[PDB]
């Protein structure tokens, strides 16, 4: 997917359900008092947002603005083909749900 | 620092004001230097020409040094960056070939400047993409090859006619001393005329004499079947692409037509399938909405899809205190349907799975008869809300109590069942709220307590049969994990008991 300048790859509060590879393109991580202000910027090669992937349906709401800075290439894996994948591996779905309760408790 | 923009409005209007000195020197130059009656006649006007063409060659190699280009998707404006970038080309080469200065006023001298024509055909291509007329431009613009062509020919024919002599022969231009020849509007276009007569090789040129003449004019020929041959192509190829809409629409007309001479589909159904098709040609619905945008990414169908649907999908009941995230999910799910008129929606007693909103046209509740009408419904109106929301217990069942007809032809939107399902996976919240809220309407119509005893089970033997496996496997860790917990506690409670208990006792042997 090609994301034109200032597009907002992910939006605070939205749901998430992607994870995103920076094949061009840089992207913006916004955040700070006032708002707007980049943070990290994130060049090509980069991966954002995998946790969403792990999460149940509404479990994952984004919690920062990522803002396309010029134009951005990303690959995305929706939420859904890694569920549609995850049914032929029992092994890794298993070690997957096993990382997802790891990260809950951990962070938490 | 000004850096400009190739994609950007001001690049294409100075692509414009380079291409007019480069397509002066083409057609001029090799004009003034065969035809030294224009060179000599005006050299006023060529004099100001020339400079004013030098010094938009030269702004041009200070602009291409100005102009970005995208490296990840940024526009560069660093001086240096640009610099580097355009000075090891090759166009940098031609740029400053063109530009060379000559160190005498004759047109000969100047050749150079038919070097970075680039400019010229950038601009060719810059105008097509921009152009709303694109076959109207691609025909002028291959016309005006043409013509170059052609009054190139015109002016190497009288350079020849010049080498080999005026009035020698009867193939080369006639005697210049001769006052009936000798001017310069005869010279040209007669030699234009002979150009256009020799490429084009349609009328009769006049015999050649000599064995060099013999050659130039098999030259002429070989060329111009090569130009007429690319001209056909040309046109013969933008024929086809305008008349490519129509052609497979009739393919499509006649495919049906034929399925339904060959399957005896009676009249009055296959002239509501010719009155259709000629609906779809007039009105230009012929393409799919579906097929239209499936190019485009998700955020920018949703942009449109927002821009179409959303006004009227919020006015919806259910769907008034829905998210944000939501709204966007079920516009994008909402499929084009289009009735002819006097088609049923839905009929009473029908099962319904579908809501539709209206985009255009007037729809009409109907009695069994369909004359009598009860209500009307117009652009912007929804209907079967209630179908798609998957109340436990509805005295409806999932069937349509209204009969609904067209009046003419509409365009319907239909969010399905199992739209509403995928859609609403991802928002657990707002699919309570939508089924309470769909539930109060079927409380104020009266018919939602129902099944409260009734449930149907579809489970396989073996189904059930892999229920009772699992359970098995569960408790047998239980088993482990209930007494491993507790016995470790079991171990830790005899000991402390015990010490409580031998000290007491011990107590004891001091109380006798």
């Amino acid at each position: 997917v090609v994301y034109l300048p200032n597009d907002y790859v992910c939006k605070k509060g939205e749901i998430g359900r992607e994870m995103y590879i920076i094949q061009a393109g840089q992207v913006q991580v916004l955040g700070g008092p006032d708002g707007k202000s980049v943070l990290v910027t994130l060049k090509a090669g980069s991966v954002f947002g995998e946790i969403s992937l792990l999460a149940v349906g509404g479990g994952n709401r984004r919690t920062a603005n990522v803002v396309a800075h010029g134009f951005t290439n990303l690959f995305i894996l929706d939420k859904k083909d890694l569920n549609e994948i995850l049914v032929h591996y029992p092994e890794s779905q298993k070690l997957l749900r096993k990382k997802a309760r790891r990260m809950l408790r951990s962070n938490n | 620092l000004f850096v400009l923009d190739p994609a950007g409005d001001w690049y294409y209007c100075w692509l414009f004001v380079i291409a007019m000195p480069v397509l002066y020197n083409w057609c001029l130059l090799v004009a003034r230097a065969c035809f030294s009656d224009l060179q000599k006649g005006y050299y006023l006007v060529w004099l100001v020409l020339d400079y004013v063409s030098d010094v938009v060659y030269i702004a041009d190699l200070f602009i291409r040094l100005r102009t970005g280009f995208l490296e990840q998707g940024l526009l560069v404006k660093d001086t240096k960056k640009l610099r580097d970038n355009y000075i090891h080309t090759l166009q940098f080469k031609l740029d400053v070939a063109s530009i060379i200065p000559t160190d005498i006023h004759s047109p000969e001298v100047r050749f150079n400047r038919l070097l970075h024509f680039a400019r010229m055909f950038e601009f060719f291509d810059r105008t097509e993409t921009r152009t709303n007329y694109p076959n109207i431009f691609r025909i002028s613009n291959l016309v005006l090859y043409i013509l170059v062509i052609i009054h190139w020919n015109a002016c190497i024919y009288y350079a020849i006619s010049k080498s080999i002599g005026f009035g020698v022969d009867t193939w080369v231009y006639p005697n210049i001393t001769d006052p009936e020849y000798g001017y310069l509007a005869r010279e040209y276009i007669y030699c234009l005329y002979w150009s256009t007569l020799t490429l084009t090789t349609i009328g009769e040129t006049p015999p050649p004499v000599k064995d060099e003449e013999y050659l130039f004019v098999i030259f002429d020929f070989l060329i111009g079947v090569l130009i007429f041959a690319t001209i056909v192509g040309n046109v013969g190829s933008m024929i086809s692409n305008m008349n490519a809409t129509r052609a497979e629409f009739q393919a499509k007309i006649d495919a049906v037509k034929h399925y339904m001479q060959f399957r005896k589909v009676s009249k009055g159904m296959e002239a509501k399938v010719i009155r259709w098709f000629d609906y779809l040609w007039t009105n230009k619905k012929t393409v799919d909405e579906r097929e239209i945008l499936k190019n485009l990414p998700a955020k920018l169908r949703a942009e449109i899809a927002i821009n179409v649907h959303l006004s009227t999908l919020k006015k919806v009941r259910i769907f008034h205190d829905c998210e944000a995230g939501l709204l966007v999910e079920l516009v994008l799910k909402l499929r084009p349907q289009v009735f002819s008129p006097g088609d049923y929606i839905c009929r009473k007693g029908d099962i319904g799975k579908e809501m539709y909103i209206i985009k255009e046209g007037k729809l009409a509740v109907v009695a069994d008869d369909g004359v009598t009408q009860y209500a009307l419904l117009s652009a912007g109106s929804c209907f079967g809300e209630i179908s798609i929301l998957n109340i436990k217990g509805s005295k409806m069942g999932n069937r349509r109590t209204a009969n609904i007809r067209s009046l003419g032809y509409s365009d319907l939107f239909c969010l399905s069942k199992d739209d509403l399902m995928e859609a609403v996976t991802e928002y657990p919240d707002a699919k309570k709220v939508l089924e309470e809220r769909g539930r109060e309407i079927l409380m104020k119509e009266g018919l939602l307590d129902e099944n409260e005893v009734a449930t149907s089970m579809e489970v396989d033997v073996q189904e059930k049969l892999g229920q009772l496996e699992t359970n098995m496997e569960t408790l047998y860790t239980r088993f482990g994990r209930l007494l491993a917990e507790y016995t470790g506690a079991q171990q830790k409670l005899k000991q402390r008991i015990t010490v409580l208990e031998t000290k007491m006792k011990q107590n004891n042997e001091d109380d006798y």
